[PDB]
DNA sequence: CGGCAGTCGCCGTCTACCTCTCCAAGAGCAGC
RNA sequence: CUUCGGCAGGAGAGGUA
DNA sequence: GCTGCTCTTCTTTGCCACGGCGACTGCCG
């Protein structure tokens, strides 16, 4: 497998971030397996389906609107049964107050649980809206969940292979006549930078 | 202190009613301590004659 | 230093060849990346 | 609960293999600690005489352990004499890495 | 306590308002937490360490 | 957004000569 | 014209100008 | 079950100046 020569990656500065703008810390992470990163995208599919896509994620989330009001519904029920044993009267409603707030207790969880569900979705979202390359993913969930539902048409690794992968599509001019431009026009530590 | 760790570990591998003193010791760590400090060392050195 | 990256290169490519889970080539590739690393330059990341 | 992946030295599968279940045994540790299989390979040695057939690890380093949670766990198996550490340090190792929920099957079977 | 013993210098007294920090439980685990980064915040490690 | 100041990590630290001693070990695996 | 056959690294301590 | 050959090195206690220069990185404003 590749690897990394130590001389141009741990030198001050570090000529690789240099040449990729990647910060030293996140180079440390890629090359010693400690999180992924984004080697290629891909702008064609993402906006020829996104209506689509939308449409599929809206309709896996109304799922958990529906579970959510039924487990909703059917707790009220019992309770208000209960209620109907022994709390429309004070039977034993010292306590039984306590009970039925039981439910309510258990409703309230369940609404945080309606919360940790969309939650998390709305993460898997956010991220398959960015996707650009050169970017870090540190937690292993959501680039697994990315690449086993959106796998396709994108491409991510980790280790020296990706460094390689990253220098591969590397367009010299390109970056050249950027930094050239920013030093002509453009003041601040942005000249210092691309000096 | 090195010693003691071998003792330690000897006490969840032996079998007890089978085990004695004379199988959790073992001395070789103290006489490669004793014979690496006084040759080989900064403090004890050739005497002057 | 030789003898070790020889080792450990010997090792990835067997683990390979046989199909071994993900995690484990990720850890043997970690470990010869370093041995690379201590034979080129030894001390400069970690202990010596 | 699930299965991990622990790090030996290059000639101490089997005495760490043995040395578990002893301690096992010698601490306490029956509700805690469950089966450890090390990955082996019965690879027939033809002879026709003298069988020198062995384990001849398929890991040369490595031994599959099915345990629990918490914190003592850990210590215990990483205390034994033979072992080098864990595997699974894709992120801090708060969260050991577990085995891909379907993975153990493809190497108990053979 | 700490104020009233340690209450003779505005050195002492500044730092105590300042502080922020109010509550054994919070102080122990802001030092475990501080200590080792990325740990985890087991009470009872807390105490051991 | 935009300065910004502490902090940490890597560089360097005179020339020539003489005498002596010391330099892994533990555990597993043979072919008889 | 002479066949084979025969060597020299590190570490530490103490001194001289 | 003999002794010579052969192979291998991660939890657990060890760890121990001073000036100059430049990158950097959270951090406050």
């Amino acid at each position: 497998a590749p690897v990394t020569h130590i001389w141009y990656f741990k030198g001050v500065p570090s000529r690789l971030g240099y040449l990729l703008d990647l910060a030293p810390k996140d180079l440390e992470k890629i090359i010693y397996f400690a999180a992924y990163v984004i080697t290629s995208v891909d702008e064609e599919m993402r906006h020829n389906e996104l209506s689509t896509l939308e449409a599929e994620m809206a309709v896996e989330r109304k799922a958990v609107e529906d579970q959510r009001d039924g487990e909703l519904e059917a707790r009220a029920q019992k309770l208000e049964a209960d209620l109907a044993e022994l709390e429309a009267e004070g039977a034993k409603a010292d306590a039984r107050r306590k009970v039925r707030d039981g439910g309510e207790r258990e409703m309230r969880q369940i609404r945080d649980r309606a919360q940790r569900e969309l939650d998390r979705l709305e993460d898997i979202w956010s991220t398959f809206t960015k996707l650009a390359p050169k970017q870090l993913i540190v937690d292993e969930n959501l680039y697994r969940e990315l690449v086993d539902r959106y796998g396709e048409y994108f491409t991510g690794a980790m280790g020296a292979e990706s460094i390689q992968k990253l220098i591969e599509n590397f367009d010299i001019d390109a970056e050249a006549e950027s930094l050239r431009d920013v030093i002509r026009n453009g003041k601040g530590q942005k000249k210092l930078r691309a000096l | 202190s090195r010693m003691e760790r071998v003792v330690r570990e000897r006490m969840t591998t032996q079998d007890v009613e089978a085990i004695t003193p004379q199988t959790l010791i073992n001395i070789r760590p103290v006489v490669a301590a004793i014979k690496e400090f006084f040759g080989t060392s900064q403090l004890s050195q050739f005497m002057d004659q | 230093l030789y003898r070790r990256v020889i080792n450990r290169n010997n090792r990835l490519k067997r683990l390979i060849d046989l199909g071994a889970p993900e995690i484990i080539v990720n850890n043997e590739k970690r470990m010869l990346q370093e041995s690379v690393d201590a034979l080129f330059d030894n001390g400069r990341r970690g202990r010596p | 609960k699930n299965w991990y992946v622990v790090h030996t030295y290059s000639g101490y599968e089997n005495k760490v293999k043995a040395n578990l279940e002893k301690r096992v045994e010698s601490m306490g540790m029956q509700d805690k600690i469950f089966r450890v299989v090390v990955p082996e390979e019965e690879e027939t040695d033809i002879k026709n005489g003298k069988k020198k057939v062995v384990k001849k690890k398929v890991f040369p380093g490595y031994v599959l352990v099915e345990i629990v949670m918490t914190d003592d766990s850990w210590y215990v198996v990483r205390n034994t004499p033979g072992v080098t550490g864990f595997v699974g340090s894709a992120g801090s190792g708060s969260k050991p890495t577990p085995l891909l929920p379907g993975e153990a099957e493809t190497i108990l079977k053979r | 306590q700490i104020v009233e013993r340690f209450g003779f210098s505005e050195i002492m007294r500044s730092t105590l308002e300042k502080d922020n920090t109010v509550g054994t439980d919070e102080a122990l685990l802001d030092i475990y937490r501080k200590l080792r980064p990325g740990e985890p915040p087991t009470k009872e490690s807390a105490q051991t360490l």
